[PDB]
């Protein structure tokens, strides 16, 4: 796509630090490692870390005709909810549900969209992601004869790895984007 | 069973007493309607014979012909009923009144039409009761019939064999003493059912499919010629559902050994486990003949027809189970199967091949 | 308090039609307010509606309650003890009769008294068995049901409590099948019956020797 490979624009003041494990000098005792401990000079595995993988075309599509996929795959109306997430004080997992009411009169719930995890435990370093993380629930509500304008809502429902022990809402409430034709 | 003498012993001289009337039949004129004198007229006014099976209005006609039959001990000492032998009950041999050569007016009965009384060729858990238990299981009216219907004439193939002059056909069945006794009882399961739905809440002395036919009259009993009122006033189909105003009482609706109650949730109990079923097609044929199934034996069953029957095609399939049969080869409903069928005619031949088209196989759970 | 009729939910979405309104009523109070409680049910007759909903007055649904302050302020569920159905019958109407005689077996509750030794050392040795040890199917989960590890309505998870019911109707209902667990369990162990019981209709002076 001609886009930067190997150098990142997107994040600054963070490329730089040296990895905690890997600078500290015990008891990362690899020279390998710790030498390139920052993670600019992490962007090329090759060069630095010296390896590389088999083939590099992915589900058995060479790389210009993945990029049409993608780009196919971006033709088309798609609906996506949006999730702000932020370290939890440990790992749990969050499932997506569509709320569609019925004409009378006010209407939920759940018919069950997707899934995607959160990871974490105690004394983890807190953090915050600064943008939406994206779940396409366009097929779903295709299967619903719903739309981008028809009258519906997105809810997640959180499970803690416990063992079930759900959790009341921690997560500001699912974003719901359009993305118009390419 | 369970009869007293001498309740045996009054019956007997009854049937003998209506061997002649003989001017209102007095009983070949009874044996005619489901036998083979022509019984009425297309408005061609060709001959056809009056037997009202195959149509989903089956159990009136006869349930009635009973009781055309059943009046015809009138005031003879007929002082109890017809009775019923369950032949869903397993039985080595065959029941009494009708074995006993000497003396016995069920052994046999003669045809006017064919100077010869009728012959008879038996041929060889139980198996009337799972393929009974299974039309209880049922609950439409119609869905019931069909293997009401075949349950029942799978008897008239087996009691009479390779005689014209008997039970397998059409034509001279309804000649021999055995048919009614055999009835009775193919009457009382009707009824036991229709205390089964009543249990359900599903309709009994009512019917939903088809509107159409329930309403047809029904000769002869429609007839003029019938010189009992009773009948003609039942002669309809949705009359003769509500057997109540007969007026006749079985001892008791119970199959061997259940409440009603206690039925209903044996066959829940059945149906617990998932089964597969076979279907097929069936249709008119002059013919009257037997069917034997396969994949290891799956059959069998049997279809009961004359010559000059009006001709008829059911609106269902006929299932009958053949899991017995996978287990028997260790299938899962799951490895694909041929379902081999063979279909042999009364008389000794022939096996000829459909005519029935090809059976479907279907899976119930569960 | 509005009177709103609901139709249950089959599903996980909480669909339960509550929007048709049944009844209404009102309620007089205030601070420094006569502490007070009927001794009996108020009862809001909703036969009516029930009717006009097409719904059997004997099937299944149920009644909430919106209760507004009279400061206009919307107010708890938990204010007010939760709204019941209650049904009168055609009389006399008899319910459905019961299956007929026995057959061919029916696990036997007997007086703890009528216990013959050897029974009461085999039923000695299931509850042993089943007490001795403990799984998931052992005693100790059975024991748990009833109170105190607080699993209702589920365990999880802010807020638990008791599963037994009491202050009800459906006590003995709840309770009759926690006997036939304990039942099952001593069964599937090898006692050939039933759970006992002993009367303390009967004047006693001490405790069954069994216990
Ligand atoms: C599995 O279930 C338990 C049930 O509560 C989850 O509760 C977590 O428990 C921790 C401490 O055990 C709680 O930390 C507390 O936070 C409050 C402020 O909210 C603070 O005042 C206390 O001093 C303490 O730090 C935490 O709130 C709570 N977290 C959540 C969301 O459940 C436990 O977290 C679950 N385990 C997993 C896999 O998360
Ligand atoms: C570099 O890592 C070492 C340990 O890998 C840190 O020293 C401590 O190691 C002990 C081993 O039991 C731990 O209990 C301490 O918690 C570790 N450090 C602490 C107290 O944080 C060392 O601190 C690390 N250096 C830096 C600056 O990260
Ligand atoms: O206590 Cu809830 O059962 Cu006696």
């Amino acid at each position: 796509r001609k886009l930067s490979y190997n150098e990142a624009n997107c994040a600054l003041p963070l490329m730089n630090q040296p990895m905690r494990p890997f600078s500290n000098s015990t008891a990362n005792n690899d020279r390998l490692t710790f030498t390139n401990s920052r993670p600019n000079d992490v962007f090329d595995y090759q060069n630095v870390l010296h390896y590389k993988y088999d083939t590099l075309n992915f589900a058995g599509l060479s790389i210009p005709q993945l990029e049409r996929i993608l780009q196919k795959n971006q033709g088309r109306d798609r609906i996506f909810a949006g999730f702000l997430l932020h370290g939890i004080k440990a790992s749990a997992d969050v499932r997506i549900y569509i709320c569609v009411p019925t004409g009378i009169g006010e209407e939920n719930c759940g018919n069950y969209a997707g899934i995607f995890s959160v990871l974490g435990g105690e004394t983890e370093m807190p953090w915050q992601f600064d943008r939406l993380f994206r779940y396409e629930i366009t097929d779903e509500l295709k299967k619903l004869g719903l739309n981008q304008n028809s009258h519906f809502r997105v809810e997640m429902e959180l499970t803690a790895v416990n063992g079930s022990k759900i959790t009341q809402k921690i997560f500001p409430n699912p974003t719901i984007i359009f993305v118009p034709s390419d | 069973n369970s009869l007293t003498p001498s309740e045996i012993e009054n019956l007997r001289n009854a049937l003998a007493a209506v061997q002649a009337d003989k001017t209102d039949a007095g009983y070949q004129k009874i044996a005619s309607f489901h036998g083979m004198p022509l019984s009425c007229q297309y408005p061609d006014g060709t001959a056809f014979a009056c037997c009202q099976h195959g149509m989903v209005t089956f159990p009136h006609w006869h349930r009635l012909y009973m009781k055309q039959m059943e009046d015809a001990l009138k005031a003879k000492g007929a002082k109890i009923g017809i009775p019923y032998w369950d032949w869903t009950t397993a039985f080595h041999s065959l029941p009494i009144l009708v074995t006993e050569p000497k003396n016995n007016p069920f052994h046999h009965g003669y045809i006017d039409v064919a100077d010869t009384k009728t012959t008879r060729d038996p041929r060889p858990q139980s198996f009337f009761y799972r393929q009974i238990a299974f039309a209880l299981e049922q609950r439409d009216f119609c869905d019931f019939e069909i293997q009401f219907e075949m349950g029942h004439n799978a008897i008239h193939s087996w009691v009479g064999g390779p005689s014209p002059y008997g039970m397998s056909t059409l034509h001279y069945t309804s000649y021999d003493p055995l048919f009614y006794v055999h009835h009775s009882n193919t009457d009382r399961i009707w009824a036991i059912w229709q205390a089964l739905q009543k249990y359900r809440g599903l309709p009994y002395n009512s019917a939903n499919c088809e509107i159409n036919k329930l309403k047809k009259p029904m000769m002869p009993f429609s007839s003029e010629d019938n010189p009992n009122e009773v009948t003609k006033a039942h002669s309809t189909g949705y009359k003769s559902f509500d057997y109540q105003q007969l007026n006749y009482e079985y001892d008791n609706l119970n199959f061997h050994g259940m409440t009603i109650p206690q039925l209903e949730v044996h066959l829940k109990k059945i149906q617990e486990k998932d089964r597969v079923f076979a279907g097929f097609l069936l249709r008119a044929i002059g013919q009257s003949a037997d069917v034997n199934f396969d994949v290891t034996f799956g059959g069998t069953f049997c279809v009961l027809g004359g010559d000059y029957e009006m001709p008829w095609a059911f609106d269902r399939l006929f299932l009958y189970d053949i899991s017995k049969s996978l287990v028997h080869l260790r299938l899962d409903a799951h490895d694909d199967f041929d379902i081999k069928v063979t279909i042999m005619g009364i008389d000794g031949k022939s096996l000829p091949p459909n005519l029935l088209p090809s059976p479907t196989i279907l899976f119930k759970p569960g | 308090v509005r009177i709103k009729l609901c139709i249950p939910t089959e599903d996980k979405r909480q669909s339960d039609n509550c929007d048709n309104d049944a009844g209404q009523f009102f309620i007089l109070g205030g601070t420094n307010e006569m502490p007070w409680n009927f001794a009996f049910p108020y009862l809001h007759e909703i036969t009516d509606t029930v009717l006009s909903l097409g719904l059997a007055l004997d099937s299944n649904y149920y009644v909430t309650a919106e209760v507004t302050a009279i400061n206009g302020t919307l107010m708890p569920t938990q204010t007010i003890p939760r709204p019941i159905v209650t049904y009168i019958p055609p009389q006399g109407f008899k319910d459905v009769n019961m299956v007929n005689m026995d057959t061919s077996s029916l696990r036997f509750r007997k007086d703890i008294s009528s216990l013959t030794t050897e029974e009461e050392y085999e039923l000695r040795v299931a509850m042993e068995r089943f007490m001795s040890d403990k799984s998931i199917n052992g005693y100790q989960a059975l024991a748990e049901f009833h109170g105190l590890p607080a699993k209702c309505p589920r365990p999880d998870a802010l807020n638990r409590v008791a599963c037994c019911i009491h202050g009800m109707a459906t006590f003995p209902h709840w309770h009759r099948l926690v006997v036939m667990q304990f039942e099952n369990a001593l069964f599937t162990r090898g006692s050939p019956i039933g759970v006992p019981y002993w009367d303390w209709t009967k004047p006693f002076t001490a405790l069954p020797s069994l216990l």
